[PDB]
DNA sequence: CTTGACAAAAGTGTTAAATTGTGCTATACTGGGAGCCGTCACGGATGC
DNA sequence: GCATCCGTGAGTAGAGAAGCACAATTTAACACTTTTGTCAAG
């Protein structure tokens, strides 16, 4: 079946062993001298698989007929080899490992359920401190001890095995107190040393013996390696032993019948112990644990009477029992493991809804933490417990390959290492646990155990990180696998390495069509090749596709006629070209290739700015489509000459540039005279007369009787555009001389090269009539005006047409350009000669604040700030007088004519070649007092040169970093939109925004009509939502605005008869997971209404992030990020919580603004240094600024609602690209923004099972409360929510997008224990797992649409229902 | 977070032992083992058998067995009730002695690192050595715990080293055999003032060694790479993205296949039903095993002449067919 | 198409050397080692 | 409320340092039939 939906769970212990074929037990790889995989181990053949298809180990079957057989005697099964890329081994631990995903990604999941903190959880688990699991009556410090609680390795033992400490003697003195003496703390034991603790003292090794016979002492001596055997008191027959010793020399047997008396103790051991003497056997041994009441030695007769564990004394002949408590304490995942198995999720879920009811906001905030955790355990079904791990999943072999190299060295990867110390680990713990090893010894290796395990999964996530041996490396883990830019998401799933693939450097292609690119032939034989060998086999190049390929392999066997062949199999295919970076998607674009000699890629000049590529080094990369679906998607959606405008704007991206234009605009021009300029006659015939004689020049403009004209348009009527160039062709007039020209049935006065412009568009569209009405003839052709052309003729003519005439332009611009004479000399970076003026006189004005600076008049800031004010106006003079000196003296000077047409340079940068360079800023920031007086044709000084370096040096640290941020940027954008796909044509919605035609202005305040680039920007192609009647004009609902409807809405608005316009949007857009076409209202690409299936959100995204690094960078760049982000601006604007009227109240001391209401007084303490934008009694609106600068996004969303934070964001982002001149829709801004605002947080629960504070998407409550009013329950109230694009993107529902963004671990971890179900609504999700888009044709929109001849349809009908 | 100082701290907070205290707990030991083995003679089980049931006593915390084997223990009247309560003391002895020496192999482990295990790696194998050194110990020789200790915890070090250092385990005596090796080229580097060649390292070596060998043990004594080692300065390239695999049939290879297999039946079409079936039957093109005459003269009920006779015959026209049509010959390569 | 019988090929059961795994060394020795550092902003929690 | 530590993230391409003893297990050299495969005979 299909897959549809992706689900994540948590896999129990049991779990873990139904997927694993075999237990992993040795921690070896392969044999050293066989290298094949070792019986038991991480490459074992029985476990995982066999090395080659159908063949097991030993070598007994090698066929395919025992398909699914297990030999008996090697014990592999007999199949194909690729399952050891599948089949899993598991380890068994002996002791229960918690997973590092549920204890170190904050907030622990773990610690949660089980209400630790992650100090404590971090104590237990690593085997620092004990959790209490079953107190058994034990009371410490007077207070009884209670379950779950923590103790120190101090406090145990107390409890556990009691009190007790020995104290030295010093050597050669005797003991005060007597074995058996019940001292207390404090007591004196010996002169040297005191009791700390009460119990019962004892001696140790009493060095001296008095024996006091019966009948006289004997005092002996007790070597370190004696032992007395009888107590003291004892009473000792004649010849019975009392030490003893190695020897029987050395034994110290009595010579006659006495008492032994012991003295001059090793040390005294105080123990808080009760003694009780016994005469006959004992019913306990040492080590046993008795309770009051448990009878101890004498049958009944003597029994204990307080808690403690028993030590049998042989000699003295008495039972301790030091009193110590059985206490159930235990430390690692093992008693964390026992807490979740005894957890009840439901008696929990109970608790913790009525602690949701208490009134402090912490309390129930902390208590929704929990509860979210524990209904998502009882939703999923999984069991809190398997968070702990007792089998640990072994990755497949091939998954972590030890593969030898054609050195013939082995190469393996880390997670074998990984994998053998946590066998290692687990190895050694079971045989230290057989052996019977202390309790310290164990606690290390559980210890080791769970580190080893934390390792394998996440290395370095707490701790050092495991390295190997010789290096610093750490290993690479499998959470370092998934998660990274170099992680599995990002490196292998989201993109990844393709065949037919080739790159190469690319040229200019002038001859190329717009739908042509230049393929060297050696590229596409490589590129084509399995194609080519079908031809060579069609064809009698080759017997067969094996026989071709040998043909193939050595170039000099390569005949003549597989060039022929290749041709033949590149007919009608395209190609895919892509450069790098791919800001937007006509960083892709498809061409049909033209096979040419050498090796690099021949590219349109057209498509030049569309991929950001110029001819310096630059590189492309070819991909070949295969299919038909492939290929017809490159050819109809893909192509170059079907991708005209660009989508984030509505403008020609495909335009003339650099060259073309100058071409153009050099035969457009017309040149001007000054020989006889206003000189006046008074017949034509005397004006040509003038001119014979030399005293008035052709173009000079002159007044016959009084009419403005020139001896050109007199001397020179044609009768046709072809008699005029005719003229030009023989030498008579010039391109830019303006003459009379009868064109159209009309007498023109303009110049041959204006006419023989009009005829390169005319025969470019083939209409003569249609071409008159898209050109302005009287004006040079420009970026702007063939901009506009091209635009035009897209609307009137189509793509088809457009892509002809843009040929054409490039055809001509490139001809006219050459035969032009355009270069660039030293002089023609021409000097001012105010230039010269306006330095000397700055030069006096700068003696002037000097002079006033040392008469006390201005400060040092005032006297730096005069200055850098006296050259930049300075510097805007130069500017001033170096284009009018172009102007009036070099119309044509190289300069000045690119900077005009458009094609190369700006006023900045000639000020910087003709004027002077300017002011410089220091590394600080600080200008230089001193500008750079030099240009660039004048040439720097060494002082000036390093002076420029520092901004030279700091623009290029800014384009480095900028980037970065402006890629950040795109991606964040991409996968928060990248599900928001056109679903539908209409959702039906009659919400809708209105676009504002007037912008307040505070230097007038009043409402200024906007930019007409801004109206645009928010007005073309969208659906009209209501009807609007502007200047007779009757505008219907549902009406696509057009560029001629925009621009009648603009003249509306300068006639008052109109102020904002209501247009459907995204933002008011109710379709589930994407828009409808109406709301998204035009394809901007294509200047009509979009296409159900298009991925719009992905269209948003790099419309916003290409321009990223265009920005300058609360200013450029920066000022985008936080805003996308929500972030709150450190220069924080205060706004009016209410509406009202303010009162100001400045002091001395502080400052108060008061915005007092009918019945509502509200406080603002305004700081001193407030730039305050209302005066005292102005009505302010709530959420109106009060002080300039940025708003906080959040506070304006509580203040006045979803609608102005909205308006207010892709306001202030327009802005921001409004002033590098960025043209962008206001649709992409809308999409992200929406997004933005998809959550809300539930406010009131009402009658369901939502929590107060919880966070879902607007959609599923407004889904919810249809339910509840449908059945009478109170609906949830809830509050908008604004978040960024990160966290937006984050808290996505499909955990498949989101883990493969940021925040892997954090994103598996809390989706695993929901149990989450992907239900591969976006693209990524799909990317992943390489299924069909739905967006395009993917789409189920068009997917299913069927294909038919008649002959076939009415064969089918004829033949169904007759 | 260091769990190697938290070890340390855990392992301080047993006092080390007096000789006194040495003595006593190791004389408790073995008259603890012997206690042991007087009960297993007079109540019949398993000595190793009584042993973990006296440890578990002593640790505390088959349950079902180890309360009854116990019980009949207690069961014994008081003469060998006695020998129960020494085993009990020398169980408890001998695990206060382990925990008094964890210093001891600390000292010991510290001069074994870089040498292919973590610092607490040696320390566990050490305590293991530990271990049996208590077992073996004799305190009636009069020598001190450190002095016989000392070669058991070196011994599980080294033996954990030569078993637990390398991703490809090598055996001691290999491992040894390296270890050598190291050792004669270094003395002769320093000697000769320059790299010694394999003739001169198998000549200091000894008797059964020349050049050939030492570069096998050499060649055997070669480290895996890892797969994610970096190349260059950028941390976005590792060794196992410039590896091929070699062992998955490329798309060429997988299609030059399917185009023999398709040429090849085709070719058996134009020979007879029974003649081609012995073809694909003897070279296992039906059931993919090559057959035996015999086993092809079960399924059809004919000789294993008969086949022969008839397989040399069908090879003999596909030899002729291929001769006129050369459709076949470019796949033999 | 059967002998048929016959040598090569293959299987098979011993036996040896070779390789590999394990135990054991008894003066006394008893708490490691390397780092240690020039980013910045952002949540999020954790307590105060 | 606030101050602090931890965790997260920060553009895309390409090119680039013990022996030794002994037992236990495995390998490899043999012999052996026993088995297919094959060229005479009808
Ligand atoms: C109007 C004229 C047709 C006359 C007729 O058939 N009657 C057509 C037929 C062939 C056309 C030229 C070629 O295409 C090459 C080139 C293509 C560029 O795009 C624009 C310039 C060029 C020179 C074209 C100009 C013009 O468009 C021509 C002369
Ligand atoms: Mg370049
Ligand atoms: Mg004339
Ligand atoms: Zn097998
Ligand atoms: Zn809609």
């Amino acid at each position: 079946k299909e897959v549809r939906k992706v689900r994540i769970a948590l896999a129990s212990p049991e779990k873990i062993r139904s997927w694993s074929y075999g237990e992993v037990e040795k921690p070896e790889t392969i044999n050293y001298r066989t290298l094949k995989p070792e019986r038991d181990g991480l490459f074992d053949e029985r476990i995982f698989g066999p090395i080659k298809d159908y063949e097991c180990a030993c070598g007994k079957y090698k066929r395919q007929r025992f398909e699914g057989k297990v030999c008996e005697r090697c014990g592999v099964e007999v199949t194909k080899s690729i399952v050891r890329r599948y089949r899993m081994g598991h380890i068994e631990l002996a002791t229960p490992a918690a997973h590092i995903w549920f204890v170190k990604d904050v907030p622990s999941k773990i610690g949660t359920l089980l209400d630790l903190s992650a100090t404590e959880l971090e104590q237990v688990l690593y085997f620092s401190k004990y959790i209490v699991l079953d107190p058994k009556g034990a009371i410490l410090n007077g207070v009884p001890v209670e379950k779950r609680q923590l103790l120190t390795d101090e406090e145990y033992r107390e409890l556990r095995y009691g009190k007790q400490e020995t104290y030295p003697l010093p050597p050669g003195v005797d003991a005060l107190v007597k074995d058996g003496e019940e001292v207390v703390k404090g007591q004196e034991l010996a002169p040297g040393v005191v009791s700390r603790l009460d119990g019962v003292a004892l001696y140790r090794f009493p060095r001296r013996v008095r024996v006091e016979y019966v009948k006289e002492p004997k005092d002996y001596r007790v070597q370190p390696h004696m032992n007395v055997v009888v107590p003291e008191g004892a009473r000792v027959e004649a010849g019975d032993k009392i030490v003893a010793a190695i020897d029987p020399e050395e034994e110290v047997i009595a010579e006659a019948e006495g008492v032994v008396h012991l003295h001059e103790p090793a040390s005294i051991l105080v123990v808080k112990a009760r003694v009780y003497p016994f005469e006959d056997d004992v019913e306990v041994s040492t080590g046993d644990r008795v309770a009051p009441g448990d009878v101890l030695a004498d049958g009944g007769k003597v029994k204990s009477d307080v808690y403690g564990r028993v030590e049998v004394d042989l000699v003295r002949n008495v039972v301790r029992v030091v009193e110590s408590y059985d206490i159930d304490a235990r430390m690692g995942a093992e008693a964390i493991q026992q807490l979740l198995k005894e957890l009840d999720l439901e008696a929990l879920e109970k608790e913790l809804l009525e602690e949701m009811k208490h009134p402090s906001r912490a309390r129930r905030a902390k208590a929704r933490k929990r509860l979210e955790v524990v209904r998502a355990f009882l939703d999923s079904g999984n069991r809190p417990e398997w968070m702990i791990l007792e089998a640990v999943p072994v990755l497949p072999p091939d998954l972590r390959p030890m593969v030898q190299v054609d050195g013939g060295r082995f190469a393996t990867s880390d997670l074998n290492d990984l994998y053998r110390r946590l066998i290692n680990r687990n190895n050694r713990l079971k045989k230290l646990l057989a052996q019977g090893a202390p309790e310290i010894i164990i606690r290390n290796e559980k210890r080791m155990l769970q580190e080893a395990v934390d390792a394998l999964l996440d290395n370095g996530r707490r701790g050092a990180p495991v390295t190997n041996p010789g290096s610093d490396r750490p290993l690479r883990s499998l959470t370092d696998i998934l998660s990274g830019k170099q992680g599995r998401f990002r490196q292998n799933l989201l993109g990844k390495r393709v065949d037919y693939s080739g790159r190469s450097v690319i040229v200019v292609g002038p001859q190329l069509k717009l739908h042509q690119c230049g393929l060297p032939k050696r590229m596409a034989l490589e590129l084509f090749k399995p194609f080519l060998l079908k031809k060579m086999e069609e064809k009698g190049i080759a017997p067969n596709v094996k026989a071709a390929r040998r043909m193939l392999e050595r170039q000099r066997d390569i005949k003549d006629e597989v060039w022929d062949a290749l041709e033949e199999v590149i007919h009608g295919k395209v190609v895919l070209l892509n450069r790098a970076p791919t800001l937007h998607r006509l960083g892709i674009q498809a061409f049909q290739p033209v096979l040419v000699e050498g090796q690099s890629i021949q590219l349109h000049p057209l498509v030049c700015e569309a991929f950001n590529a110029d001819f310096d080094g630059d590189q492309m990369a070819v991909h070949v489509p295969l299919s038909s679906f492939a290929q017809a998607e490159a050819r109809i959606q893909m192509l170059s000459a079907h991708n005209l405008l660009s989508p984030a704007s509505g403008e020609p991206l495909a335009k003339p540039s650099r060259d073309i234009i100058l071409g153009l605009y050099y035969i457009t021009q017309v040149r001007k005279e000054k020989k006889g300029a206003g000189l006046e006659f008074a017949t034509p015939e005397e004006a040509l007369a003038a001119h014979e004689r030399g005293e008035v020049a052709l173009n000079a403009p002159i007044k016959v009787a009084g009419r403005e004209t020139s001896v050109g348009r007199l001397k020179y009527v044609f009768a046709n555009p072809d008699e005029a160039l005719l003229a030009v062709a023989h030498g008579i007039v010039d391109l830019q001389d303006v003459v009379t020209v009868r064109y159209m049935g009309k007498r023109l006065e303009t110049s041959p090269g204006r006419i023989l412009f009009a005829r390169i568009v005319a025969e470019a569209v083939e209409d003569e009539k249609v071409a008159w009405e898209l050109i302005q003839l009287d004006v040079p052709q420009e970026k702007n005006s063939l901009k506009d052309l091209v635009y035009q003729a897209f609307l009137r003519l189509g793509m088809e047409k457009t892509a002809r005439l843009l040929d054409a332009l490039k055809y001509y611009g490139f001809t006219f350009s050459t035969t032009s004479g355009i270069t660039i000399g030293i002089d023609d970076a021409v000097i001012p000669e105010e230039k010269k003026q306006y330095l000397e006189e700055a030069d006096r004005k700068l003696l002037q604040i000097e002079q006033a600076y040392e008469m006390g008049f201005l400060t040092d800031r005032e006297r730096y700030d005069q200055i850098l004010q006296l050259w930049t106006e300075t510097t805007e003079k130069v500017t001033q007088a170096v284009f009018k000196n172009f102007e009036e003296n070099y119309p044509f000077n190289p300069l000045y004519v690119m900077a005009q047409s458009g094609a190369r340079g700006n006023p900045q940068q000639i000020r910087q070649l003709c004027g002077l360079r300017g002011l410089m800023q220091k590394p600080s920031g600080e200008t230089f007092e001193v500008p750079v007086r030099s240009s660039f044709r004048e040439g720097l000084t060494v002082l000036e040169y390093f002076i420029s370096s520092h901004g030279a040096r700091k623009g290029g640290a800014d384009t480095a970093l900028r980037t970065a941020d402006s890629g950040y940027l795109t991606r964040k954008l991409v996968d928060v939109t990248h599900e928001i796909v056109v679903r539908e044509a209409d959702c039906g919605t009659t919400n809708y925004i209105s676009v504002p035609l007037f912008q307040p202005d505070e230097v007038t305040r009043s409402l200024r009509l906007r930019k007409r680039a801004d109206i645009e920007a928010g007005l073309y192609g969208r659906v009209l939502a209501r009807e609007v009647e502007v200047l007779g004009v009757r505008l219907e609902e549902g009406r696509y605005l057009s560029m001629d409807d925009v621009h009648l809405l603009i003249k509306a608005a300068e006639a008052g008869e109109i102020q904002e316009v209501p247009v459907r949007s995204p933002l008011t857009c109710q379709t589930r997971y994407g828009v409808c076409q109406k709301c998204y209202g035009y394809d901007l690409s294509m200047a009509r209404p979009v296409s159900i299936g298009e991925a719009v959100g992905i269209v948003a995204a790099q419309s916003i992030g290409e321009p990223g690094t265009q920005l300058t960078m609360t200013q450029g760049l920066p000022r985008v990020i936080e805003l996308f982000e929500a972030r709150r601006p450190k220069a924080k604007a205060v706004i009016s919580e209410i509406d009202g009227v303010v009162r100001i109240e400045e002091t001395e001391e502080k400052l108060s603004v008061f915005v007092e209401s009918e019945g509502f007084s509200k406080e603002y303490k305004l700081p001193k240094e407030a730039r305050l934008l209302v005066k005292d009694g102005d009505y302010v609106e709530a959420g109106q600024p009060l002080t300039r600068g940025a708003i906080d996004p959040h506070q304006l969303l509580e203040a006045k609602g979803p609608e102005a934070v909205e308006r207010y964001l892709v306001e202030e982002i327009q802005k921001v690209y409004r002033a590098q001149g960025v043209k962008l829709h206001d649709k992409h801004i809308e999409i992200v923004v929406r997004q933005m605002m998809k959550y809300v947080e539930v406010t009131d629960p009402g009658d369901s099972r939502l929590l107060e504070g919880q966070v879902l998407e607007k959609w599923d409550v407004e889904a919810l409360n249809e339910r509840l009013i449908a059945e009478g329950k109170t609906p949830v109230a809830w509050k908008p929510l604004l978040m960024g694009v990160t966290k937006s993107a984050l808290s996505t529902k499909s955990w498949l997008s989101a883990a493969s963004f940021q925040n892997t671990t954090h994103v598996l971890t809390e989706a695993a224990i929901a149990g989450k179900k992907d239900e591969l609504i976006g693209l990524k999700e799909n990317v992943i797992l390489g299924r069909l888009i739905p967006a395009g044709t993917g789409s189920d929109f068009v997917r299913f649409t069927q294909v038919v001849d008649q002959k076939t349809l009415k064969a089918i009908e004829e033949a169904r229902k007759e | 977070s260091d769990p190697v100082r938290q070890y340390l701290h855990e392992i301080g907070q047993v006092p080390l032992l007096t000789l006194e205290e040495e003595v006593e707990l190791a004389r408790k030991v073995e008259e603890g083992m012997e206690a042991i083995k007087k009960l297993s003679e007079i109540t019949g089980l398993d000595p190793d058998l009584i042993r973990e049931v006296v440890r578990a006593k002593i640790l505390g915390s088959d349950p079902k067995t180890v309360e009854e084997i116990d019980q009949k223990l207690k069961s014994l009247p008081k003469e060998h009730k006695r020998y129960l309560h020494i085993a009990r003391e020398g169980e408890a002895a001998r695990q206060h002695l382990i925990e008094a020496n964890l210093r001891l192999v600390v000292s010991i482990a510290k001069k074994y690192t870089g040498r292919g295990l973590s610092f607490l790696d040696l320390i566990q194998e050490g305590n293991q050595g530990l271990i049996r050194a208590v077992e073996k110990f004799e305190y009636k020789r009069r020598f001190k715990f450190s002095t016989y200790a000392t070669w058991w915890i070196r011994q599980a070090i080294n033996r954990a080293i030569a078993d637990q250092a390398r991703t490809i385990r090598i055996p001691v005596h290999m491992v040894e055999t390296i270890n050598k090796l190291s050792r004669t080229a270094r003395q002769l580097q320093q000697e000769l003032g320059r790299e010694p060649t394999y003739e001169e390292i198998a000549e200091a070596m000894g008797p059964g060694w020349d050049a050939k060998r030492v570069e096998e043990t050499l060649k055997i004594a070669q480290e895996p790479v890892s797969l994610e080692t970096p190349i260059g300065d950028e941390k976005d390239s590792f060794y196992g993205d410039f590896i091929p695999d070699e062992h998955l049939p490329s798309p060429v290879d997988a299609a030059t296949q399917s185009l023999l297999s398709e040429e090849l039946e085709k070719a058996l079409s134009k020979l007879s039903e029974r003649e081609a079936m012995v073809l694909k039957l003897r070279k296992g093109l039906i059931d993919g095993r090559e057959h035996t005459l015999e086993e092809v003269g079960a399924f059809f009920g004919v000789t294993r002449e008969r086949i022969r006779q008839i397989e040399n015959k069908a090879l003999r026209k596909l030899k002729y067919h291929e001769s006129r049509t050369r459709k076949l010959r470019d796949f033999l390569d």
